[PDB]
RNA sequence: UGAAUGUAUAGGGGUGUGGGUGGUAACGCGGGGAAGUGAAACAUCUUAGUACCCGUAGGAAGAGAAAACAAGUGUGAUUCC
RNA sequence: GGGGCCUUGUGGUUCUGCUGCCGCAGGAUUGGCCAGUGAGAAAUGUUGCGUGAAGGUGAAGCGUCUGGGAAGGCGUACCGGAGUGGGUGAGAGUCCUGUAACUGUAAGCGUGGCACUGGUGUGGGGUUGCCCCGAGUAGCGUGGGACUCGUGGAAUUUCGCGUGAAUCUGGCGGGACCACCCGUCAAGCCUAAAUACUCCUUGGUGACCGAUAGUGGAUGAGUACCGUGAGGGAAGGGUGAAAAGUACCCCGGGAGGGGAGUGAAAGAGUUCCUGAAACCGGUCGCAUGCAAGCCGUCAGAGCCUGUGUGGUGAUGGCGUGCCUUUUGAAGAAUGAGCCUGCGAGUUAGUGAUGCGUGGCGAGGUUAACCCGUGGUGGGGGAGUCGUAGCGAAAGCGAGUCCGAUA
RNA sequence: GUCCGAACCCACUUCAGUUGAAAAUGGAGGGGAUGAGUUGUGGAUAGGGGUGAAAGGCCAAUCAAACACCGUGAUAGCUGG
RNA sequence: GGGCUUAAGUUAUCCGCCGAAGCUGUGGCAACCUGUGUGGUUGGGUAGGGGAGCGUCGUGUCAGUGGUGAAGCUGCCGGGUGACUGUGUGGUGGAGUUGAUGCGAGUGAGAAUGCAGGCAUGAGUAGCGUGUGACGGGUGGGAAUCCCGUCCGCCGAUUAUCCAAGGGUUCCAGGGUCAAGUUUGUCUGCCCUGGGUGAGUCGGGUCCUAAGGCGAGGCCGACAGGCGUAGUCGAUGGGUAAC
RNA sequence: CCCUAAACCGACACUGGUGGAUAGGUAGAGUAUACCGAGGCGAUCGAGUGAAUCGUGGUGAAGGAACUCGGCAAAAUGCCC
RNA sequence: AAACGACUGUUUACCAAAAACACAGGUCCGUGCGAAGUCGUAAGACGAUGUAUACGGACUGACUCCUGCCCGGUGCUGGAA
RNA sequence: GUAGCGAAAUUCCUUGUCGGGUAAGUUCCGACCUGCACGAAUGGAGUAACGAUUUCCCUACUGUCUCCACCAUGAACUCGGUGAAAUUGCAUUACGAGUAAAGAUGCUCGUUACGCGCAGCAGGACGGAAAGACCCCGGGACCUUUACUAUAGUUUGGUAUUGGUGAUUGGGACGGUUUUCUGAUUGUUCUGGUUAUCUCACUGUGGACCGUGAUCCGGUUCAAGGACAGUGCCUGAUGGGUAGUUUGACUGGGGCGGUCGCCUCCUAAAGGGUAACGGAGGCGCCCAAAGGUUCCCUCAGCCUGGUUGGUAAUCAGGUGGUGAGUGUAAGUGCACAAGGGGGCUUGACUGUGAGACUGACAGGUCGAGCAGGGACGAAAGUCGGGACUAGUGAUCUGACGGUGGCUUGUGGAUGCGCC
């Protein structure tokens, strides 16, 4: 930076810290979910998921931003709490 | 050869979901007496920076996602 | 054969049993090990265990048959990509 | 785990000593599951394969035209498991060498593999009572080194100097350390393959160079030459299809030339293909000895030529080089004597980041490697980017984080 | 380690040379000339080292760290292209 | 600057003209904007950004072409807005190479006190390295510079004679005059061919040791190596038989 | 065969450097110097011409350092008894 | 006649030959011998086949007359509450 | 600062002053002392002899000169032969006064000049030769030292090699004298310091002997040392002997001096901004009140009267609007007071920040509204330090307190993260 001390130098360090066994969760979403099970899948399991996009041998996490107007049965791996509100109004469920 | 990132700027600069560079604040590290309430509230923040320093800091990220 | 000397050895006298000496472009293994350079100076650091050097191979060498990994099941010598 | 202690099992035996006239071991042509020239506790002859080094066979065209010469033109046939090349007086599938295909290899120290010969040879179950399981080693301290780790919370590994253990109810590892759990059994050794390399050998290849390039070196090249020495280190390729390299004559001491011969060509004559520029001259046209010229440019008479456009240029106007570097250069700032040749934005990354363009598209894409000895094609999805963000993180998630479920 | 003075060794002054006859000389003089003299042959000391009656002198015609090769296409915010 | 007051000086004022790549007229080119019949605006330019091209070499493909003459070189006559060019026409030359469209670059030079070669400028100029030569005759294509002779001059503690070191055939005879010789050259220390060096006693070795070198074992040193004993070399010396 | 060199060391057929031996006559102390001997040379571009000028020598009236930074150079002195 | 150096010598090969170096003489310090000192990692070696009248280092520089005051600072030597 | 010496190889002033020498003497040589800044082994003062040393004088002598002339020669010059060199953007390359990168053959205005040679001379072409050797800036090298960081060497102690036995001195174990204890202890064991002994550790040494008929080397032995020394490892000191390097910039060249961040004013041209080694000053704090709030008050000066008392202390009356005051510079403010005084207090808060100001950025500044929990006030309300603007330092690394997010098999620990 022409020996002003430069912007890599004056800016202080993010600190904290990484975790060493973090997992990412593969997340998938309600409107995801009814435009590839439109004809109101029964039994959605990881590797449906999967052969429509979730990109497989990962945990399949499934996040509530949506409507899910028809009932289904997720099996997956971690839900979140909206995403399992809105299934069971639809009538359907997750399990794992 | 594959070109390394900048060590200092992988620990200082992270990438938001748009693309924006943040640091964080400078100047709060220490000698927080004299500073009021207000001055450690203005340098507690997170910043974004400029559209030429996140250039800078976007070379020196070999594609580094920041911390 | 056995000194000083006692045991005996060193040494001495035979015999010729086998091996060695030196050369070699690159590659190997073990060991010694810079500086210019970069850091816009510079000493930690870098360059780099590089250049060079010593010893020493083989057709390849080294490594190699878990006092290993793994993490809750498991994998099952080493080398190389 | 092994030894020990036993319940059994050794290849069918001639029939030897010992332990107890039980059993154990030596024994001997003979089975033999096997196993072998390997690292494997070892290493000694005869017979079965294609071949490398050399070779052998190896297809099929004449006629006309122009030419010094036919491979070219024209006509017309042939071969092809052979149309890859290279030669031949010019551009050849059938002229030559070969090529395709097949064949031979006697020989090798031959070599590889097979048979034989020959040489070498079993365990399972129970059992703690005992016995053994690699010591100046492992550890520890200290001074250094290697590990992402630059002394640190410092594991693991290593060298020097000290110190120095247990040994199965044991040792070591799982990043200080302890416990438990899981793994493992150091301080003895040997091990093919995948990997690295090319001084060499043989064959082949090139949107590689073509004599200032390519090796320093196409030639007496590590030579000439330079240096006491280590060492440094050049330059010089081309007649023609064939020397047919110019007989003989003339001027000349020769050199060289003039005739003549050879040749398609000799102004291809050996200093030899092509023969550029600087540079040096002969001849012809015009201008030029009253003129002050960055040398040109515009105007322009005359002369020459007219191959009716070109050459030259009296005289008038205007006009201070090129480059570099500079606020500013014609500058008395820098560089360039001249020509010819050479001499500086390249290449490599499944690098980073844009753009153009093409493919596919909520998907895109493979890397190593495998197959194709037939390539540029196919496989390979391990990975990797996109698919959700926010947070130091646990985590939560269209939200998240600071905060008091503000 | 006397005196004068050839050879011999030296190098004080001057002139010439200074693209020289010569990358240090020539002409004219000048100092030493039995001494710490001079010279031949062979040998010894080697680069952070040599040797030096000491000038940083000399070490193969440029020495405040020789020469050659190598690291190496060192580096140069500078100059040129 | 000439010259000017008889203004061609100063000043007020009036009427004309000259005067630029400015403006206008006319012809061509180009960029951009705009509704897209029009038209409008614009086009000096260094550093530098963007866009589109010329030429060279290699190469895939197609079309070819070439001794009835390719490349290269060199005239003339033409062409394009530029790099450049003609499918015009000769000359030289003797074996290749053109157009279209892609692909790949060791792809363009006037400068680096750039590198290599060739060649100018200074210039027919400076120099030709201490000096004494003259003449008669000869040789020869050619003579100041070769040979012979006669005069003359020079050196003479060296311009003589012989060794060592070093050189290496230069020595001798014959043939030669491209090169070399600071000129000429018939001449040469040059070139070519052939020839020439004879030792019991001379100088060295076969004998001896000095300085110093190497060094069986050995001692020392991580390695590499250092030193050194017994020895063994090493003249510049000792020893050694001819004039 | 050259060898106080045209043959060696200096890039040269280079006014430089190169160790040792022999070394006569006359004048002289002398191996200085002059002219000669033994012997060897005439030197490796010449021919001319009274230019300035530069180099190298020579002479000088009267004066005698007035020159000049300075008696630089030259002159004088010089041998034997 | 003055300055400098006592003297003969030595020195910047290639701009300085001197008043600089050396010198004989002087003083101080070290060294009892496997010396101190020096070269070397070491062994060894020089010193020296020497032994304090010797050797090494430092400064001074024939000779004559002399060489004053200061131990606070620094160094050296000795001492150790 | 003595002897001695002194305008000196030292004396700046300076050609000091006087004396000698010359017709004339900044030099000379003899004196003076006013020694800028002599001085006693970095020796002081002298000194016969010596010197291609430096300086002054006399004599002789001369072309050194007045003042040059002449002679001969090697070049020069002409003819024949042979035949370079540095240099070179160019060329048909005048002068004058100008002009221009401020010194022109080349530009302007004029003047002069027929074309070409030969021998000469050096005023110019900022002539040629050497990418200035001075200066500065960048780099290097070598040298120096009480620069930094290291190191060879030298030195200290520990420990290993390294053992035997003693005394003489300190700390416990340990019981059982004292008196668990202010004070004494002894014996039984253990462990330091110091010191002397002993000797097939070791010393590379003095003698002898052998390997051998060897000044090396080794072995045996004697003598002398002796657990010391030596050496390894660890450790403190020393260490320009050696090595790598650092040693700022600004600047009317550099050095010296001064300066470097922040605040106020002026320059600054009526927004903001604006340079100089321009002109003036301040800051690196202070205050538990000099902060918050609420209520109250008005100053300085002047005039008159008054014990001590004066120009001016305290008091009275009159006058007096800002001229006083403001913790601290200056400016902008403040009398409505932001100036003076009393009461009660801790907002010198925690979580925040709509919206703006100002910088290339890092950053600097202001801030309404809200919640929590407070202070003051009857309330309205004000309070996130101070009338305002200086009183300050990014990051890294480390530290303390809290928290408990993470922890490499698990649980701890340890480490880290967050605040
Ligand atoms: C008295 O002031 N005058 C004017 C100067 C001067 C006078 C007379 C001289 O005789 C010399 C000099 C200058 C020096 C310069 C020296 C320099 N060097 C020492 C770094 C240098 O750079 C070179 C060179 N080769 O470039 C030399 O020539 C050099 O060594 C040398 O010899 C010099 C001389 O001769
Ligand atoms: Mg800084
Ligand atoms: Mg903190
Ligand atoms: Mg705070
Ligand atoms: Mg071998
Ligand atoms: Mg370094
Ligand atoms: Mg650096
Ligand atoms: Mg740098
Ligand atoms: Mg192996
Ligand atoms: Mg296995
Ligand atoms: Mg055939
Ligand atoms: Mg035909
Ligand atoms: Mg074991
Ligand atoms: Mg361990
Ligand atoms: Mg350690
Ligand atoms: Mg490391
Ligand atoms: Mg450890
Ligand atoms: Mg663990
Ligand atoms: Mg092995
Ligand atoms: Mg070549
Ligand atoms: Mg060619
Ligand atoms: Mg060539
Ligand atoms: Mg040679
Ligand atoms: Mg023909
Ligand atoms: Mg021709
Ligand atoms: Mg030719
Ligand atoms: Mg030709
Ligand atoms: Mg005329
Ligand atoms: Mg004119
Ligand atoms: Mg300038
Ligand atoms: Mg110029
Ligand atoms: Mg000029
Ligand atoms: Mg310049
Ligand atoms: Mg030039
Ligand atoms: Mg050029
Ligand atoms: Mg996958
Ligand atoms: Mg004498
Ligand atoms: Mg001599
Ligand atoms: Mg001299
Ligand atoms: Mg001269
Ligand atoms: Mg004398
Ligand atoms: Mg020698
Ligand atoms: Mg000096
Ligand atoms: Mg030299
Ligand atoms: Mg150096
Ligand atoms: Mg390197
Ligand atoms: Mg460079
Ligand atoms: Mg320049
Ligand atoms: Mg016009
Ligand atoms: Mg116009
Ligand atoms: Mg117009
Ligand atoms: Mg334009
Ligand atoms: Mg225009
Ligand atoms: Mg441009
Ligand atoms: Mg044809
Ligand atoms: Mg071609
Ligand atoms: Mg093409
Ligand atoms: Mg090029
Ligand atoms: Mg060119
Ligand atoms: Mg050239
Ligand atoms: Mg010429
Ligand atoms: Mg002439
Ligand atoms: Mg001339
Ligand atoms: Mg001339
Ligand atoms: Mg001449
Ligand atoms: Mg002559
Ligand atoms: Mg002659
Ligand atoms: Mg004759
Ligand atoms: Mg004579
Ligand atoms: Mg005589
Ligand atoms: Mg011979
Ligand atoms: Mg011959
Ligand atoms: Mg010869
Ligand atoms: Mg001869
Ligand atoms: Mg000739
Ligand atoms: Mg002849
Ligand atoms: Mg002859
Ligand atoms: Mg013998
Ligand atoms: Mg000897
Ligand atoms: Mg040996
Ligand atoms: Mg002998
Ligand atoms: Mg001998
Ligand atoms: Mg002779
Ligand atoms: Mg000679
Ligand atoms: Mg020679
Ligand atoms: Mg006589
Ligand atoms: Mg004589
Ligand atoms: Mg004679
Ligand atoms: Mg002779
Ligand atoms: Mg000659
Ligand atoms: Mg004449
Ligand atoms: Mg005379
Ligand atoms: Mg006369
Ligand atoms: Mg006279
Ligand atoms: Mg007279
Ligand atoms: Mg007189
Ligand atoms: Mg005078
Ligand atoms: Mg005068
Ligand atoms: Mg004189
Ligand atoms: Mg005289
Ligand atoms: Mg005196
Ligand atoms: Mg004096
Ligand atoms: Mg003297
Ligand atoms: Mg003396
Ligand atoms: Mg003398
Ligand atoms: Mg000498
Ligand atoms: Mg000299
Ligand atoms: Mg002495
Ligand atoms: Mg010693
Ligand atoms: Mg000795
Ligand atoms: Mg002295
Ligand atoms: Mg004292
Ligand atoms: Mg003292
Ligand atoms: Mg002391
Ligand atoms: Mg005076
Ligand atoms: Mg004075
Ligand atoms: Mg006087
Ligand atoms: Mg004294
Ligand atoms: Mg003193
Ligand atoms: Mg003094
Ligand atoms: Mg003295
Ligand atoms: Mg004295
Ligand atoms: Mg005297
Ligand atoms: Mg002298
Ligand atoms: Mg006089
Ligand atoms: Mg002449
Ligand atoms: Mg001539
Ligand atoms: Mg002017
Ligand atoms: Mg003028
Ligand atoms: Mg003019
Ligand atoms: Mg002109
Ligand atoms: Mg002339
Ligand atoms: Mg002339
Ligand atoms: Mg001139
Ligand atoms: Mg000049
Ligand atoms: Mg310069
Ligand atoms: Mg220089
Ligand atoms: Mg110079
Ligand atoms: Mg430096
Ligand atoms: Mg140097
Ligand atoms: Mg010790
Ligand atoms: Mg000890
Ligand atoms: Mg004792
Ligand atoms: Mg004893
Ligand atoms: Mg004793
Ligand atoms: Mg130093
Ligand atoms: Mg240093
Ligand atoms: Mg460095
Ligand atoms: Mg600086
Ligand atoms: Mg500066
Ligand atoms: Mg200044
Ligand atoms: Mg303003
Ligand atoms: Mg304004
Ligand atoms: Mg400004
Ligand atoms: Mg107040
Ligand atoms: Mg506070
Ligand atoms: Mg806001
Ligand atoms: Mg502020
Ligand atoms: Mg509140
Ligand atoms: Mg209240
Ligand atoms: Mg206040
Ligand atoms: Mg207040
Ligand atoms: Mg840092
Ligand atoms: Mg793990
Ligand atoms: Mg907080």
């Amino acid at each position: 930076a022409g020996g002003q001390m430069p912007i890599h130098m004056q800016a202080p360090k993010l600190g904290g810290f990484h975790n060493p066994f973090r997992t990412e969760y593969q997340v998938v979403n309600l409107d995801k979910v009814e435009a590839l099970f439109p004809k109101g899948g029964k039994i959605t399991v990881d590797d449906l998921v999967s052969v429509g996009a979730v990109r497989d041998n990962e945990l399949v996490k499934v996040l509530g931003t949506g409507e899910l107007t028809v009932k289904v049965d997720l099996v997956v791996d971690a839900w979140s709490k909206s995403a399992q509100e809105k299934i069971e109004k639809a009538g359907g469920s997750v399990t794992k | 050869p594959k070109m390394k990132s900048h060590s200092g700027t992988k620990k200082r600069f992270k990438v938001t979901g748009s693309g924006k560079v943040t640091a964080r604040k400078a100047g709060k590290r220490h000698l927080n007496e004299h500073k009021s309430s207000r001055v450690t509230r203005r340098l507690t923040g997170e910043t974004v920076l400029s559209k030429g320093e996140a250039a800078k800091v976007k070379k020196l990220l070999a594609g580094h996602p920041g911390r």
